[PDB]
RNA sequence: AGAUCUUGGUGGUAGUAGCAAAUAUUCAAACGAGAACUUUGAAGGCCGAAGUGGAGAAGGGUUCCAUGUGAACAGCAGUUGA
RNA sequence: CCCACUGUCCCUACCUACUAUCCAGCGAAACCACAGCCAAGGGAACGGGCUUGGCGGAAUCAGCGGGGAAAGAAGACCCUG
RNA sequence: CACCCACUAAUAGGGAACGUGAGCUGGGUUUAGACCGUCGUGAGACAGGUUAGUUUUACCCUACUGAUGAUGUGUUGUUGC
């Protein structure tokens, strides 16, 4: 009943789960889980991780 | 009974090693008589002892 | 000499016998003080822990940074099924305490209860209480409860029900009910008799025992451990790397004189399995079960008012390691004692409850049910199906049956 | 030869006996103090139990160390075990004593084992070698044994 | 009755410490009174040519090789063995 | 002393192998006046025993390192001959 | 011990075989190696300095920690004080 967050996955995070990732520039992400997390952190392009929302949509 | 003679025998007749030597587990006793080079020899040709292959080492993924 | 820095000692002394608690159900060992002029009502009650989750409510503390704010907290479900009221204990106070004056059991004691009386059930040929009911029909039989009734009514100052619980409404391998005594408040011995009298053989269930947001007391064992050390039992300091015989342990276990190894110092034994009591644990819910009455009526288990989405307190893929919670529950705040599927005694305050952190009401926002059999991210099998779409599973199951 | 406790009649008695047995006289002793008394087809049936580790004989002098088991409570007692060498032991004895009463004439269907005891043979000396060059004794404590069993139903 | 006395024997400790260095065994059959340990076969592994392989010098002295035994020895067992 | 690095630490947690553990078989040694719960007293001035009090419930298992001024060595320090 | 930095409600003083080595560590002291200064004819000495220098044993009784059990209520079980 909070505001509704989206992932770097597109994943629609509820509250109470995953973390939230401010950094230095400016921008804030929030990350379902550490999977989410620790691939976004690696710079991995979620256009090709198959199981990602903007692959799905890309695709 | 016990073939560690047979065994050790047939070794030496075929020229291999006691890895290679098959003695059939079906005629254990025919085999066990056998206390002599020259009964092992006919064994041999009999088909009661058999000298096994040697295992494969193949050189194709070198290659 | 003096120790060369003071600080605090490690483990309270309070809980001293670290030892394996010697029952497993968690007794109440106080019940709440009795008044004549409240009206008859229950103090205990028997749950059984389901599970933990996580909910979302608007707090009303004024003055605080969370006021008129959103917050996420630890809730732990409690399946309570209705327990059967089954007997009834007289107890009079002696200048040696109390001593039970008299016990009478109802007719028809339920085959679950009776399980609790035997060592072997299946060996068993199930003759418990079976003289002692025919006392109910014949004439003698019935003129002794009315002059053991009478007695109680006499001589007797605090009287206590025994209840059961129903183990067949859970989804649990044991089949044998949990008996406890629950003691009645509120009222003269006559008038806590003649309620009690007429709730024999019958049906308690948890609404009329608890409220929302009370703050209740938890009584029950802890998960056990097993053996352990000190650093584990106690939280002692670990000794550096460098040490020859082991650094799990403690250095010193005594001085010199006295002589002897003093009960104070941490030492390795049991650690878990112990019964401990838990007080102001706020309830936050209680579940209305499963109910049908054209289909199966599922919604208000955990529909807020807020939420308005046909959906069970259970999570995507049921609890983890308890079960498909049925019946009605009480979801109190926070960490309870126990494992899974661990019985739980709830009890009435022996407090006041006066601050605000108690007596504020509790306002539901939202009731987290995504799986946590791992890292859920779907509150129900339906938002599942419309956020994936259809899959190779679905799909040749409907071109194979068409 | 002599037996300790001679029967009150050797007419309806039978006895057997063994001398520098191989078993552990501790471990033999206690089983030969769970059987004493017993009905011979139930010492059989019993001693067959203890080598399946189904029924354990209750180690109570000896019992420096041996371990809790939840069979000890047929028993009145705490610690018990298995001796499978003593189990087997006494089973020979038992059948060479049954065979004894078929010699003579009596029937064994009734036999109870009155009397049995287990004495200390001497010592057979074996050798171990320890830290700073030092020799240590590995003896081995055999044991006799006698029993009598009589006619009673 | 003593001498940390001499020699011999025996206890408690105690059925206790322990039988934990170098990855690992399993299935079936035979002989056998008896098989975790013997023999054969099938697997799975290891040494990996500076080897856990094939040969010697020194030293041992018959340990070599057949057949037989199952007392004692091979710190469990053994139908096996230096 | 500095950079880097890290469970050295804050502040500990979890996992693996071998043990320990329980069992079958086998099976020692050190040590041993008698033994073995304490407070105080007096006493070779720090008692397991003695006095006075507190008290005392078979048989045991896994640990433990406070005691037995524990064991190991007729003190190597110091004095005497 | 001391002194300094900083935090703090405050950063008090002590005992327990100068508590605590079969709990650790071994920095120091207090063996054998070695260097310097001073003393000594010399071997050598130095509450003078410096560097390298084996820390063993518990499985026994008790204590303590937990774990079975034991007495007696005819047996046995449930609920309890
Ligand atoms: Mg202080
Ligand atoms: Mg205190
Ligand atoms: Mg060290
Ligand atoms: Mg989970
Ligand atoms: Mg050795
Ligand atoms: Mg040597
Ligand atoms: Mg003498
Ligand atoms: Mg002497
Ligand atoms: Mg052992
Ligand atoms: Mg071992
Ligand atoms: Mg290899
Ligand atoms: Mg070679
Ligand atoms: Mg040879
Ligand atoms: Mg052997
Ligand atoms: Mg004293
Ligand atoms: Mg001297
Ligand atoms: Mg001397
Ligand atoms: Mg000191
Ligand atoms: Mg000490
Ligand atoms: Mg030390
Ligand atoms: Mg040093
Ligand atoms: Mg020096
Ligand atoms: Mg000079
Ligand atoms: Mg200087
Ligand atoms: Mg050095
Ligand atoms: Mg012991
Ligand atoms: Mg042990």
């Amino acid at each position: 009943m909070k505001v509704e967050l989206c992932s770097f996955s597109g994943y629609k995070i509820y509250p109470g789960h995953g973390r939230r990732y401010a950094r230095t520039d400016g921008k804030v992400f929030q990350f379902l889980n550490a999977k989410c997390e620790s691939a976004f952190l690696s710079k991995r392009n979620p256009r090709q991780i198959n199981w990602t929302v903007l692959y799905r949509r890309k695709h | 009974s016990m073939l560690r003679l047979q065994k050790r025998l047939a070794s030496s007749v075929l020229r291999c090693g006691k890895k290679k030597v098959w003695l059939d587990p079906n005629e254990t006793n025919e085999i066990a008589n056998a206390n002599s080079r020259q009964q092992i020899r006919k064994l041999i040709k009999d088909g009661l002892i058999i000298r096994k292959p040697v295992t494969v080492h193949s050189r194709a993924r070198c290659r | 000499s003096h120790r060369k820095f003071s600080a605090p000692r490690h483990g309270s002394l309070g809980f001293l016998p670290r030892k394996r608690s010697s029952r497993h159900r968690g007794k109440v060992k106080s019940f709440p003080k009795d008044d004549p002029s409240k009206p008859v009502h229950l103090t205990a009650f028997l749950g059984y822990k389901a599970g933990m989750t996580h909910i979302v409510r608007e707090v009303d503390r004024p003055g605080s940074k969370v006021n008129k704010k959103e917050v996420v907290e630890a809730v732990t479900i409690v399946e309570t099924p209705p327990m059967v009221v089954v007997g009834i204990v007289g107890y009079v106070e002696t200048p040696r305490g109390l001593r039970t004056f008299k016990t009478v059991f109802a007719e028809h004691i339920s085959d679950e209860c009776k399980r609790r009386f035997y060592k072997n059930w299946h060996k068993s040929k199930k003759k418990a209480f079976t003289k002692y009911c025919k006392k109910w029909q014949d004439e003698d039989g019935k003129k002794q409860l009315e002059k053991d009734f009478s007695s109680m009514k006499k001589y007797c100052q605090v009287i206590r029900v025994i209840a059961h619980t129903q183990m067949r409404l859970l989804p649990l391998r044991q089949k044998k009910a949990h008996l406890m005594e629950i003691q009645v408040n509120g009222g003269t011995v006559a008038e806590k008799l003649d309620w009690a009298r007429e709730r024999l053989e019958q049906q308690v269930p948890v609404n009329q025992v608890f409220g929302q947001d009370e703050m209740i007391d938890v009584i029950g064992v802890t998960k056990g451990k097993g053996y352990k050390g000190v650093t584990s039992r106690w939280h002692t300091k670990k000794l550096p790397r460098k040490t020859h015989r082991g650094l799990r342990k403690v250095a010193c276990i005594g001085a010199w004189h006295p002589a002897r190894v003093a009960f104070s110092v941490a030492r390795a034994g049991q650690k878990g399995y112990h019964h401990r009591t838990e007080i102001n644990k706020k309830i936050y819910k209680i579940g209305q079960g499963y109910l049908i009455k054209d289909g199966k009526l599922i919604k208000n288990n955990a529909s807020t008012d807020y939420d308005l989405s046909d959906k069970s307190i259970n999570p995507l893929g049921g609890f983890v390691h308890y079960g498909e919670v049925t019946n009605d529950f009480v979801m109190l705040k926070g960490c309870v004692v126990g494992t899974k599927k661990r019985v739980l005694t709830l009890r009435k305050s022996l407090l006041v409850q006066t601050k605000r952190r108690a007596l504020e009401k509790i306002d539901l926002k939202f009731i987290d049910t995504t799986s946590k059999f791992g890292h859920g991210r779907f509150q129900t099998m339906e938002e599942k199906k419309a956020f994936m779409g259809p899959l190779k599973k679905d799909r040749i199951a409907k071109e194979e049956g068409a | 030869v002599r037996y300790s406790l001679d029967p009150e009649n050797p007419t309806k008695s039978c006895k057997s006996r063994g001398s520098n047995l191989r078993v552990h006289f501790k471990n033999t002793r206690e089983t030969a103090q769970a059987i004493k008394g017993m009905h011979i087809r139930k010492a059989t049936k019993y001693l067959k139990d203890v080598t399946l580790q189904k029924q354990c004989v209750p180690f109570r002098r000896y019992n420096g160390g041996v371990g809790r088991c939840a069979q000890a409570k047929q028993w009145g007692w705490t610690q018990g075990r298995w001796p499978k060498k003593s189990a087997e032991f006494l089973l020979h004895m038992l059948k060479n004593a049954e065979s004894n009463a078929e010699l003579k004439g009596l029937d064994v269907d009734s036999l109870v084992i009155e009397h049995i005891q287990v004495n200390k043979a001497p010592k057979m000396r074996r050798r171990t070698y320890r830290a700073h060059g030092r020799i240590n004794p590995y003896m081995s404590s055999p044991c006799h044994i006698e029993m009598i069993l009589t006619e009673k139903e």
